[PDB]
């Protein structure tokens, strides 16, 4: 409301140039070409109704693109984990028995999928949900490098998620996870992206998500007034960077991807998703997969599938690795910073 | 506009004469050592 | 050998002695809308000093 | 075959301060120039003369100095008159 920081006071508004723009084409001149040579409330409404009128006498900014779903309780707990997370839509799961007899190699079990799935819709009940990142983790905790923070995921999933036996609900869809490889209908062909959390609607047995299916993430007026504002959360498990393991430092906008790591044995299996922050082409990727991860190509078609997740616009990204709190759980947790989320496809094996 | 020109190459002259008459109270300088170094022997004899 | 010394405080300045070009809109022409290029001149190098 | 000679060269850059033009002012666009052998056969059969005595500039165009390199001296009378004299050096040129 006019300060005297002026030139940034009215920079921060949005200038000078459209003030000077507007000068030689409407300030000036008739040229363009011419001739040759009632005591609380009213005036608190009444001021509102003129904030309407504040809101109409005006009025960078950033755009996004919101997104609603109305997503069942059993796999995710979007009351139990913050907003700021990680998202995972489904396919719907009547195409997974169907699939799997077409896709699954010969001499493979194609009955196990259709009964493992069935299995957990039978355990969490004691239809295309939405999986949370964080209850994918302690799913595929059983096959990742550091085994203690990942008993720090399962320390929360099983006493914060609602639900009734939820380490049942993980041993069982970590089955399915086991069962889908085995089956060879991959898990990057059933999970697709969905946006990071902001908000959701709570309800018995389902609760509607809005998330951001591309954009920023701050900047969201998230509905409380005080912190418009919620950063993304990220397990210490999960992140994996490549400008520490490949050398190198030099700034630059950081990427972040979804990474699936596929290990194909006689009914030991191992799956583990990772974020992967990078300074490198999508396309001067898999050359990168390759130094890394050569231990399950040969237990093993690839081992590896990976898709765009967001990017940081950041010259030097800034990351931070701290311990908070979901209730009572000291959980070790990469919080990332400033992310404008775009999504994109998966890449193939077979 | 031309004798507006000669105010400034004449006065143009009067720097560099007097950078080259000022080379002759410097000759003198120069040339009492070079006769005084030709009179005196040294010390030890 | 002393304490508080004296120091200038203004930044200097430069004196502009430069190309100075015209382009100048023209509605008819005749000499004196055409003098008056030589006129702006003037005007310009006037302004200068 | 005389259109094609006026038609094939681009029109000049430069305006001039004064221009040839008739006693009526109408300006003149360029010059054809022959011997006299087929200036006068042209006259007659071919082309037509829509007036004689035209008007001509006098005085030679002249020039101006925009522009030079300052330099000047003094015999040490504060400091700033060095500036001093700059300026009315500068105001002899105007």
């Amino acid at each position: 409301t006019k300060p005297l920081p002026t030139a940034p006071m009215a920079w921060a508004e949005s200038s000078p140039r459209e003030l000077a723009g507007h000068a030689p084409l409407r300030r000036v001149l008739r040229p363009p070409i011419a001739r040759r040579d009632t005591r609380a409330t009213r005036d608190d409404t009444e001021q509102a109704v003129d904030k309407i009128l504040r809101g109409a006498r005006r009025a960078g900014a950033p755009r996004y693109h919101l997104t609603r779903q109305v997503t069942l309780t059993d796999l995710c707990q979007p009351n139990a984990e913050r907003a700021g997370a990680l998202l995972l839509a489904l396919r719907h799961p009547t195409d997974l028995p169907h699939l799997a007899r077409h896709r699954a190699p010969p001499g493979r079990q194609t009955e196990r999928l259709a009964e493992a799935w069935g299995q957990l819709l039978e355990a969490s009940a004691l239809r295309a949900g939405l999986v949370s990142f964080n209850f994918l983790v302690a799913a595929c905790a059983a096959a990742y490098d550091a085994r203690d923070a990942a008993e720090a995921v399962r320390a929360h999933i099983t006493t914060n998620y609602g639900g009734t036996r939820a380490g049942a609900r993980l041993d069982r869809f970590s089955e399915c996870l086991r069962a889908m490889v085995h089956t060879h209908v991959f898990p990057h062909e059933v999970m697709r992206f969905f946006g990071g959390l902001v908000s959701w609607v709570t309800q018995d047995e389902l609760a509607s998500v809005t998330a951001v299916c591309s954009g920023p993430q701050e900047a969201t007026h998230t509905g409380h007034p005080g912190r418009p504002r919620s950063a993304v959360t990220i397990p210490a498990c999960a992140f994996v960077d490549l400008d520490a393991e490949l050398c190198l430092g030099g700034p630059g906008a950081a990427f972040l991807y979804l990474v699936f790591t596929y290990r194909q044995c006689r009914d030991q299996e191992l799956c583990c998703v990772y974020v992967v922050k990078s300074q490198l082409p999508p396309r001067g990727l898999e050359a990168a997969l390759e130094r890394l991860f050569g231990r399950l190509r040969i237990t093993n078609c690839t081992y590896a599938a990976f898709a765009e997740l967001g990017v940081m616009p950041d010259d030097s990204p800034r990351c931070l690795h701290r311990t908070e709190r979901f209730g009572a759980v000291g959980v070790p947790v990469v919080i990332l910073e400033g992310v404008v989320w775009r999504p994109g496809g998966w890449r193939a094996c077979a | 506009i031309s004798l507006h020109r000669q105010l400034r190459a004449i006065q143009q002259l009067a720097r560099n004469v007097q950078a080259v008459l000022g080379a002759f109270e410097r000759g003198t300088a120069d040339q009492m050592l070079h006769v005084l170094l030709e009179k005196a022997p040294p010390l030890a004899l | 050998e002393d304490t508080e010394a004296d120091v200038p405080v203004t930044y200097g300045e430069m004196v502009l002695n430069g190309a100075n070009l015209v382009t100048a809109l023209v509605m008819g022409k005749a000499v004196r809308s055409l003098d008056d290029v030589g006129r702006h001149l003037l005007e310009m190098q006037e302004e200068q000093l | 075959w005389l259109v094609d000679l006026t038609t094939a060269t681009q029109p000049s850059v430069a305006v001039p301060r004064l221009t040839h033009a008739d006693t009526r002012g109408r300006p003149v666009d360029g010059v054809l120039v022959t011997t006299a052998a087929i200036k006068q056969r042209l006259l007659q059969s071919f082309l037509k003369v829509e007036d004689t005595e035209a008007d001509v500039p006098v005085t030679y165009g002249e020039m101006v100095l925009n522009g030079a390199n300052l330099v000047t001296a003094l015999v040490m009378r504060s400091l700033d008159d060095v500036g001093r004299h700059l300026l009315e050096m500068q105001e002899e040129q105007l």
